[PDB]
């Protein structure tokens, strides 16, 4: 492996970008380190970057990928959303021309996979309920 | 996804040399190999060569090693993945056996066990 | 021609119709060691990449081309015979790190 | 189904609404969209907002619930916290009744859910340990 | 056992401070209970607070760990961390003493965790692959 960096490979195919995920994990959040101008100003955005990365997080939870870089669901991938082929993908584009066509049906996705993760602790209440 | 237009048809006679231009759109240039196939009248296909445009690397086969001389400019990048770029074409030793149509060809894919196979081919350049 | 790699010379066929275009060499070309595509090439114009790697198939191309490589040949399928077929196929053996060994080339026509 | 809404089951079953938690899941954080009224006033509020929602995912981490939303654990049903049978709770009164009946009992019942966890993961560390 | 409270084992022994961890947990975050002098330095006060706890949230998520109190993972001890039998680290030095002798190594050690996760998801998802 190579280190990178951080968004060292923006650039770079998504098969090669995928592997390379705790790196922008990380710097997601930073970390630690009174009433002027950059005094509320700084705490603002201290504010503003727990809120996003909460986002990110309940959201990930709600799914059942809570804790997970590389998360399997359920939901099929529908054809409508992108059909192409599988390694016109992960070893063409990058992530970034990835967002652009899935931009649209990227809210789609995000309610399959909530009620996707509800059908199945529910199931398993019914599962351990024995 | 993008266009590959070459040069004209311009015939010479044996012993010269021809410069054949392949001028690229509507993807990145410096993402993709960009391989050179000929159909010559006396054989069918021969696969000639492909050079990186951004590892500026070439591999080519040993039926043309000492006859191609086969260069790359950068591109000019249009958007954040778009790009005109311009990949030449030369012969040394010209005979009217090299008599054919020649074409550049963009690279399959990025990554994995086929980034160079032709895939985007480009118009066809009649030779001697 | 000095072509390593053989094919099926030519063939015929009808419409509504099923081909098969082999592709066979020596050990130093062929074939389980090595990756195959395939290209449909109109005489002296603009080619079109049909399968790569074994039976992969290109972007766009129709449901109807099909692939396979046994340890000894490997094989391009046309299924259902469509009137604008009539062209010319040729086969290419590759590694990652390689160039492409074309074959012979097979005529394939749809005359019905 | 049908999309009741945001505390659409306030008035319904506890087993009609317990099939509808990510809708409650979801708008508990909502989102992202200097130093006047409101401005101020914002700020103390967005931070409320992400302390209270911590706190709900802190106590469920420490009980082994982290990422569930149905979630079973080993604490026995007391019969002193309500000696109720379980088809005139699950089919009957809603959870806002249920929250009066228990709002005494709830914070043992808090209490026995964290050493039943660490009391589990201190058992599989043992466990792993060969 | 015995309640010993809040950082009640800070001088015992490794071995039984390690099962009073949720102690711990539960006062690292608090709870609940406007532009004066304690009021600006409140609300700076509360934000540093849940700033530290994600971050320690955040770098258990990365390591595999995200919900875990005792938690087992790949990297392997190296003896140039510390060359000590394992008796005479749970049953004598105490967890103060151990993060002092640590100090050192700590930094690399996080770093071991990160890329044991990675490589372990990733090794999963050609695991579900087939
Ligand atoms: C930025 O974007 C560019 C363009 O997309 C990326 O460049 C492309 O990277 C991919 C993957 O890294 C390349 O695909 C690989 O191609 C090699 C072929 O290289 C071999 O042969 C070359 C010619 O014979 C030779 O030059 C190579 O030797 C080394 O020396 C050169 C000196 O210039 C050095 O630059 C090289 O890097 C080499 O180290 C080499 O021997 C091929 O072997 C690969 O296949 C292997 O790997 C795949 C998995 O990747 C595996 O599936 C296979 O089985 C096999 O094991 C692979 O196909 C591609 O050729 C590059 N160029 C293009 C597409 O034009 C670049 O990586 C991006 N960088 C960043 C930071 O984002
Ligand atoms: C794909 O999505 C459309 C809506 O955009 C839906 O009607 C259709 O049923 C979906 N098909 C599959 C196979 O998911
Ligand atoms: C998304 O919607 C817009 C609506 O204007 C449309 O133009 C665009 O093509 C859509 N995206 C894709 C990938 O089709
Ligand atoms: C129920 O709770 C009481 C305390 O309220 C306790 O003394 C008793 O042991 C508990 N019984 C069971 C069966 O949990
Ligand atoms: C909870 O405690 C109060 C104490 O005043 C008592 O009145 C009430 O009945 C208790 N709750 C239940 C459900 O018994
Ligand atoms: C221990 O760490 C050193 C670096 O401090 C490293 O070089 C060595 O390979 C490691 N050995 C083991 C067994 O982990
Ligand atoms: C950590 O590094 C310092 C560098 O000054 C060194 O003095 C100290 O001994 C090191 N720690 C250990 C446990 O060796």
């Amino acid at each position: 492996a190579v280190f990178l960096g951080f968004l060292g490979a923006a650039g770079s195919t998504m098969g090669a970008a995928s592997m390379t995920l705790t790196v922008q994990a990380r710097n997601l959040l930073s970390g630690i380190v009174k009433l002027t101008v950059w005094g509320i100003k700084q705490l603002q955005a201290r504010v503003l970057a727990v809120e996003r990365y909460l986002r990110d997080q309940q959201l990930l939870g709600i799914w059942g990928c809570s804790g997970k870089l590389i998360c399997c669901t359920n939901v099929p991938w529908n054809s409508s959303w992108s059909n192409r082929n599988l390694s016109e993908i992960w070893d063409n584009m990058t992530w970034l021309q990835w967002d652009k066509e899935i931009s649209n049906y990227t809210q789609i996705i995000y309610g399959l996979l909530e009620e996707s993760q509800n059908q199945q602790e529910k199931n398993e209440q019914d599962l351990l309920a024995l | 996804q993008g266009q590959l237009v070459q040069s004209g048809a311009t015939t010479t006679k044996p012993g010269s040399s021809v410069k054949i231009s392949c001028k690229t759109s509507g993807y990145r240039f410096n993402f993709y190999h960009i391989n050179w196939i000929r159909q010559t009248a006396g054989r069918g296909p021969e696969w000639m060569g492909w050079i990186s445009p951004y590892s500026g690397d070439k591999n080519l086969a040993p039926a043309f090693q000492d006859r191609v001389n086969m260069t790359t400019d950068t591109e000019v990048p249009v958007t954040s993945f778009t790009s005109t770029g311009a990949a030449y074409m030369e012969i040394r030793n010209l005979t009217s056996d090299d008599t054919g149509t020649y074409f550049c060809a963009k690279g399959l894919l990025r990554d994995g066990s086929s980034t160079w196979l032709p895939y985007l081919w480009g118009q066809g350049t009649l030779l001697t | 021609s000095q072509s390593v790699l053989t094919q099926s010379a030519s063939v015929s066929g009808s419409l509504g119709q099923s081909v098969t275009i082999s592709c066979t060499g020596p050990n130093s070309v062929c074939c389980s060691h090595k990756s195959i595509s395939w290209y449909q090439w109109p005489p002296g114009r603009a080619p079109t990449l049909i399968i790569y790697e074994d039976n992969e198939r290109a972007p766009g191309i129709s449901p109807r081309f099909s692939g396979y490589k046994s340890y000894w040949s490997a094989y391009l399928t046309i299924s259902d015979l469509r009137p604008e077929d009539e062209t010319t196929y040729y086969c290419c053996s590759y590694t990652h790190n390689s160039g492409c060994v074309f074959g012979t080339g097979t005529k394939v026509s749809v005359l019905g």
